[PDB]
């Protein structure tokens, strides 16, 4: 019950910047005022 | 209750593969039928302190002691001091903080969840 | 990680019509299931407007995850503020 669409249209990945984000807690423990 | 049923063929630490490939195909049937004995062997691995915890014993909870001098042991994770009310605004998700040197300073207690300062 | 799918997330609102503003912030960690499987590839599932008819808009950002050392510095409220690849340069 699936459906081909072979009308997709392909071409090249674009790109762009990050910048800095991307960053997630490593762990579930708090800490306070501290360079880790 | 076990006396051709069984097969053996580096690999990763806990790795896990399940495959096939003078023809000879890798696997390789036991005989089975007092050296040779076949035993059925079982491993328990376990992950300490990397999530809150999950599994415990049969030992029962106590009621909590502020302002007191206590030995205390928080879901396995033991220990001896006061347990003070804090302005340490947890987040939701994390259970336990750490002070420098990798010590236990706060913590959420079970079925009450309020953040406790050891 | 060793059968456990993490999924982070944080929700922010923004100006900037199509790139990330400039800003920094930290995602929350949710949920790690227990999920036993490997994955080398994917996909995403999007809505398509029907008025076959196909539409979207809106846009799908991804980037790879590698092996890094960074420094993070936690304020008073346990909120990540900052943080340093430490390859950067």
């Amino acid at each position: 019950q699936c459906v081909n669409l072979t009308t997709r249209t392909q071409l090249p990945p674009a790109y762009t910047n990050s910048f800095t984000r991307g960053v997630y807690y490593p762990d579930k423990v708090f800490r306070s005022s501290v360079l880790h | 209750l076990d006396s051709y049923n069984y097969l053996y063929r580096n690999l990763k630490p806990f790795e896990r593969d399940i495959s096939t490939e003078n023809c000879y195909f890798p696997l390789q049937s036991y005989g089975f039928q007092v050296g040779y004995q076949p035993y059925r062997v079982v491993v328990l691995s376990f992950e300490l302190l990397h999530a809150p915890a999950t599994v415990c014993g049969p030992k029962k909870s106590t009621n909590l002691v502020k302002n007191k001098c206590v030995n205390f042991n928080f879901n396995g994770l033991t220990g001896t001091g006061v347990l003070t009310e804090s302005n340490k605004k947890f987040l939701p998700f994390q259970q336990f903080g750490r002070d420098i040197a990798d010590t236990t300073d706060a913590v959420r207690d079970p079925q009450t969840l309020e953040i406790l300062d050891i | 990680i060793d059968g456990y799918f993490k999924i982070y997330s944080k929700h922010t609102p923004i100006n900037l019509v199509r790139d990330l503003p400039q800003g920094f912030s930290a995602l929350e960690p949710l949920v790690d299931l227990p999920i036993g499987i490997n994955i080398t590839r994917f996909q995403t599932l999007l809505a398509l407007h029907r008025s076959g008819w196909t539409a979207g808009a809106a846009a799908y950002y991804v980037g790879y995850l590698q092996p890094r050392t960074f420094l993070l510095k936690y304020n008073e409220n346990g909120t990540i503020t900052d943080a340093v690849d430490c390859a950067l340069d």
